[PDB]
């Protein structure tokens, strides 16, 4: 439920950048949803408790969440310059990595 | 979402029994239709739209669902999603649609008894009731499902998954929860009240030697006909309480206050219904076990 938790902060922070103006408001909810990734990244799902962290169903639970991070990291890269409009519309790409990649582990 | 190995492998053992008990009682309901014609009353006809609907959460509604709890994922497109949503909830809809339907018919036989008697082998007039509920049923959440995504410019629910498009709108929930809820629950509570004051009034009521003697026999009948509605009803109530008032109060709160697996318990509750009520129907109905005795243990002559 830490993962169902950080799954939950996620979601938070994906809808004040929808919703923010300024680039502290970006910065802070994409500073938020990348310790969450990770935190949630070491996670084992529930799906999962019986399986290997060289499982190819890991490996790929984890891959979900670099492909994330690295998303994250490209929308602080662009809100860290104050472009608010570029780091919102990369925001947008997180939707398609989560639903992808990562919901399926849930 | 999903469970490992080990869980899977204890609840598809459960979820297959629930399965076989759902689909073998209700065609068992099926087949004593078929061995006795005595059963052509209103009151039966309204007791076999009931075992339909239960053969259908048996044979489609539990079975697709299955895969999707144990792994987590819908694997059989959004369209089928969209057909076994329609069915899921219209025989939820349908059930409590029915249950009032069947109270109703219960009353006026009490209450309205001569008339009643007249009406009674008319199956015409009965199919032509439960019709009406289907498509009553039908109207409540159908067009809302097959819908909502063009009406919103597009789907809100990610092609892992299978929901109602207006499953987190709490307006439209709200509204569609109340009414699912209250309709039935108001309609049924006012025909079984109105059963026992019935009932009540005639028992205290002064008559002479041959009418008193006719009027305690046709009361020992109504205080049968009394218990055999009570038990279904409340069978139902509690079965169908819980997924009815915890939709009513996920809107109410906007999703806030209700975790995801209390409704998804609920689900199996008010699925487990349809497994309970072929049982129900010799328990309380003689037509019934005289029906199940012409099947499968005529030799009783
Ligand atoms: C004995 C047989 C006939 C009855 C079958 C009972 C089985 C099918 C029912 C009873 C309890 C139900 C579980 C109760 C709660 C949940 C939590 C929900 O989040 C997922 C489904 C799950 C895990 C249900 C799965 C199906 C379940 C195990
Ligand atoms: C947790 C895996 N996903 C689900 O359980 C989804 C929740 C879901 F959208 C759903 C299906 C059917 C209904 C309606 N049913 C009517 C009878 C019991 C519940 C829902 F309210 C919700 C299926």
């Amino acid at each position: 439920a830490d993962l169902e938790d950080n799954w939950e902060t996620l979601n938070d922070n994906l809808k004040v950048i929808e919703k923010a103006d300024n680039a502290a408001q970006v910065k802070d909810a994409l500073t938020k949803m990348r310790a969450a990734a990770l935190d949630a990244q070491k996670a084992t799902p529930p799906k999962l408790e019986d399986k290997s962290p060289d499982s190819p169903e890991m490996k790929d639970f984890r891959h979900g969440f670099d492909i994330l991070v690295g998303q994250i990291d490209d929308a602080l890269k662009l809100a860290n310059e104050g472009k608010v409009k570029e780091a919102q519309a990369a925001a947008e790409q997180l939707k398609t990595t989560r639903n992808a990649y990562i919901q399926k582990y849930l | 979402r999903g469970f490992s190995a080990a869980w899977t492998a204890v609840l598809a053992a459960l979820m297959a029994l629930l399965i076989v008990a759902t689909v073998l009682g209700n065609a068992l309901v099926m087949l004593a239709f078929v061995a006795d014609s005595s059963l052509r009353t209103q009151n039966n006809f309204f007791l076999l739209n009931l075992a339909i609907s239960d053969f259908l959460v048996g044979a489609f509604c539990i079975p697709l669902y299955v895969p999707y709890v144990l792994t987590g994922r819908w694997t059989f497109g959004r369209g089928l999603c969209k057909l076994w949503l329609v069915v899921d909830y219209l025989l939820c809809t349908s059930k409590a649609f029915n249950i009032v339907l069947i109270s109703y018919d219960r009353f006026l036989s009490v209450t309205r008894a001569v008339s009643y008697r007249a009406q009674q082998g008319d199956t015409r007039r009965a199919v032509r009731k439960m019709l009406l509920v289907w498509v009553l049923a039908f109207l409540l959440y159908g067009p809302a499902i097959l819908s909502w995504e063009y009406l919103s410019g597009g789907s809100s629910i990610p092609e892992g998954h299978c929901y109602a498009e207006f499953f987190y709108n709490w307006y439209f929930l709200i509204t569609a929860s109340t009414l699912e809820f209250f309709t039935p629950f108001l309609s049924v509570t006012f025909f079984n009240l109105s059963i026992y004051l019935n009932i009540q009034r005639r028992t205290r009521l002064r008559l002479d030697g041959a009418r008193e003697a006719a009027g305690r026999f046709r009361l020992s009948r109504d205080r049968k006909v009394a218990k055999s509605l009570a038990v279904i009803v409340s069978i139902f109530g509690l079965c169908w309480a819980p997924y009815t008032l915890l939709m009513i109060i996920r809107a109410a709160c906007h999703g806030h206050c209700v975790p995801d697996y209390w409704y998804e318990t609920s689900f199996w509750l008010l699925w487990a219904n349809s497994a309970v009520n072929p049982v129900l129907y010799p328990l309380c109905h003689h037509s019934f076990r005289r029906a199940f005795t012409k099947l499968l243990c005529p030799q009783k002559l």
